[PDB]
């Protein structure tokens, strides 16, 4: 299904290596030509060795082979469609009718399911089957669970967006602290849960939790080979500032938070800026405060030519 | 805010 | 060599799926038990399907299998050692004697070679074989080249650090613009070349080049599925500011650059801060300027309890 | 007692005017020579006309004549001595023994009296005759009063510093609003009462009063020919900022206040800076806040190499 | 001409003193009643003693007597009219026809003359008699001069505004350094010359002069009893900052200058703000710089709803 | 703070 | 700038 | 500055 052989040849010939330089020691010149022709399957072990002989990254080879796009299988297409249905809420119905029934078919489809449920709440679309069956679904998915995979964190990240924090709380706790890295994808979803949960805590002034998520994130920087996402690290760090402000009413912290929000504008992160402004506004309100003239200036400017923004979506 | 992740 | 089968079973059993749910349609129950037992090889194609059935990421499965660490093969260990030899320059000799001879064995080893050459210049260690053979080496490696892989960008990134920009210039140009992504690793090395080359340009006031690298980076944000590194994006963006300052002597830009440098301190990036301070200092000197009291305050503070810092190293 | 004639001649001769140009129309050449010789008294009316003929300011002429120093009469020397006794608290006793008895001899001496009482409280010196007779004294001085002169405002300014605000309150109210200017001295003392009373109000969080004093000051800018003191206008304006902060917990206002405090450092006003820092600190404490790192940094720095500072004194 | 007696009585009766408390030792009860009745002239000496007996400031008494307004004599009215003719340039002609001929009648009238000449240049009004006779006039006024009075500094202040600095230069030098104070009026005009001359120097990048005027101002703070004008001290201090920027291209200094300009907005000094913005703009232009976005934002905003502003006028 | 005035 | 003084 | 990359 993946023209891996094609890639081996391409890389081999570009690098000027001869077939002998690859199959010698590994396999027969006849069978290798069968591999490089995309007629005979290749084991990850074989590919692993060819990768070492070529001097090109294993994963890069896979990517070049066509696995560099999560559109290789069913679920892939469905996730890409979420973005589409999010800006074209008219395509919701017919599509949601097809996903809803398969929501428990695999963690993949459930993540996709929650994906639609998000679009619905956003566009104030009625999804009665949700409120009626989610607690059941979760019970079914997370009951005899001991370890969690990347999609697990993905699911909980989206869950935090369509379910009151209190219901999601108990499901999260057994998923941290994290002890190892298992890929960029895994490292990314494990940070999203933390980042969304830290946001919810702060918005609820639930500082005991916010503190917890901050420590959990901080801990991730300790783990070897874990790719800490820049943006998140910046946005989480901003939440850290507002956290210190709610704690010791320290003004420096508030300034730093505002200053961070500024940087997002300076570097071009339009949505993140819009997002954190509307956020610092609300949190300041609940605190009997009035943010600086600019922060408060952007707000009305956004909430008018925006009113109801689309949440961030990573893929 | 709440980032929707679909990797 | 990789207990992939072990992982399949682990994930299968945790997810409560039965063997039939995996091999049915793909292979025979007897042969599958042979796979899941790490006795029979598994093709990426087979693994691809099992990945889809489990609902867990393909690459995550590989990582969990043990490919989640670039210590699986020779070159892996060697790159990890570079960090060691960098803080223990006494281990340079004996080790460099073993790498130097294999520098043209594969792009991998050459990157490792340049790695040592960096350590040497830093610790003012004599490496005569370098200055005498590098131009030859490059000719040999980059002569009949049309396409470039991740390690290619890695090589050029380290090269920009131990060779006068003018010699590296011609080698870079044919490597951009970039048109596609081929993995997190690839996306990362392609940004390092840009980030190191943009730094060198600015330090040389060669604005025509600096402008080019900025556009090249900006272009990367256009490419689909390309993972733009947070830090780099922040540091490159700071270089953009100083770029605008050298161009139109605009003060706002200078302030922003200083403000960015500040953020690195606020979020904990110790070295990056130290780095960009010593940088803005030098660039301001060459410009007949005196940076703010703090920037200029950190400088002497660093250059005293530092004097000669170790360059950043990503792995 | 004042060599006014001497000055007339000096100015006349420097300007090259002839005696005839002065006495002609006003007085006889013989009597004028008597004036210009400091043998015959000169009326303010006569001087007024000579001033007009010379083209030099009336008041400047007086000043040049020797009235340019409040050391012409008794009370003058005594006020100058206050500064001395303030840095040499050992000279307190013998001197205070001489002023105390004359405290009701004239508003002048009473101001001087309160002057000593300030020095005493500062250096924790015992002044029992004060607490026992001040209410009586005030009753005696301010009872059948309808209009107030410059020294009146001077008295109340010093009074606000050695008497709990509540006792001074009722005495102040009938002294505002102000409707006219009566000299730089008058304009200055009328602003000191406002500035000291506004400080006390804010320190007591008594915002209804603070608001009043602010309006009273603001009103002064309306009055024609009133010389508004720069410093006061700056310090009062800073108090306005903190006022708005205590009112609507607005952060911009707090920043401005801090920024003003900064300007005093930038322009060299050492004491004012020290003063407003220690002030913003206290007010922030009572408010459950922690001023920026610098403000809070100066504090300990001052309160250590200071501990007990001498209040500002204008003369 | 001045109801001084009236005031003595008023103050005496309000203070509850009896006539005997005043004339006893000074004059006869019959003659005093003649003084207090505004029938008999009073010498400054007599008034000086009554002032001491009353306990009210000498100068305040004079002011209350009616000398608290420079509208007591001819020249007074004329100076007040300058403001009028400045906002009603139609009244220029007829009025200028009356002042021009008396410009050498006394330093007073000459200051008034230069006053009109300013209005003319502003409104691009033709004043040919000026350019043809000023050098002559100055020669005539400042030729046999050794000492300078307040009006002298006033004259030179206005002169710096309607004559190229180079022509005014030589006239100023012999007027500094200042060694004594001779009244608030004198202290004020002596600072205006410095402030206007420092502005001109900086605008001409003539730093050797700018440095001189700065030192001259700084020196004034040394003189005892000299009233340093707040605003001037702030504006001069800002010019000091830009001075340091032109000298050592230091950025901190530039920021401080900008920050000072900000404070003028914060405290309400509309014109001063407008003034210093348009100023920092020009100076930055001549320096190949682009002021911050706000400074540059105000500029166009002002220069559009302003275009040609009226210079500051103190009276 | 509180300015002591003695004009 | 240039202040016009007329005291 | 110059980042040494060894992925």
């Amino acid at each position: 299904m993946f023209k891996i052989g094609s890639v081996l040849k391409q890389i081999r010939q570009e690098l000027n290596y001869h077939q002998i330089d690859l199959y010698s020691g590994i396999m027969s010149k006849s069978v290798y030509i069968k591999v490089e022709a995309d007629s005979r399957p290749i084991s990850v072990e074989e590919l692993s060795k060819f990768s070492e002989r070529l001097g090109v990254n294993f994963f890069e080879i896979l990517n070049r082979a066509g696995m560099n796009t999560k559109s290789v299988n069913e679920t892939g297409k469905e996730k890409l469609l979420i973005s589409k249905i999010f800006t074209n809420p008219d395509l919701f119905d017919k599509n949601f009718q097809r996903i809803e029934p398969k929501r428990l078919t695999s963690l993949q489809y459930f993540s996709i399911y929650l994906g639609y449920i998000s679009i619905a709440h956003h566009y104030n679309i009625e999804v009665p089957t949700f409120n009626k069956t989610i607690t059941s679904d979760l019970k079914h998915l997370y009951d005899k669970r001991t370890t969690f995979f990347g999609i697990d964190y993905e699911i909980v990240s989206n869950l935090l967006n369509v379910l009151p924090y209190e219901e999601v709380s108990s499901i999260i706790k057994p998923m941290y602290p994290i002890v190892d890295s298992f890929g960029k994808d895994y490292d990314l979803t494990i940070q999203t849960v933390l980042k969304n949960a830290l946001t919810i805590s702060i918005m609820n002034r639930n500082l005991k939790e916010a503190q917890y998520y901050i420590n959990q994130f901080e801990h991730l920087k300790t783990i070897k080979n874990i790719s800490i996402n820049g943006c998140y690290d910046l946005e989480i760090n901003y939440l850290k500032q507002i956290y210190q402000f709610l704690t010791d009413k320290n003004i420096d912290s508030y300034l730093n938070a505002v200053n961070i929000i500024n940087i997002f504008k300076i570097i071009g992160k339009e949505d993140i800026h819009r997002s954190l402004v509307e956020e610092l506004t609300k949190i300041s309100a609940k605190e009997k405060f009035t943010p600086p003239k600019e922060v408060t200036m952007y707000y009305e400017n956004y909430v008018a030519i925006e009113n109801n923004p689309i949440p961030e979506i990573k893929e | 805010a709440i980032t929707l992740i679909f990797i």
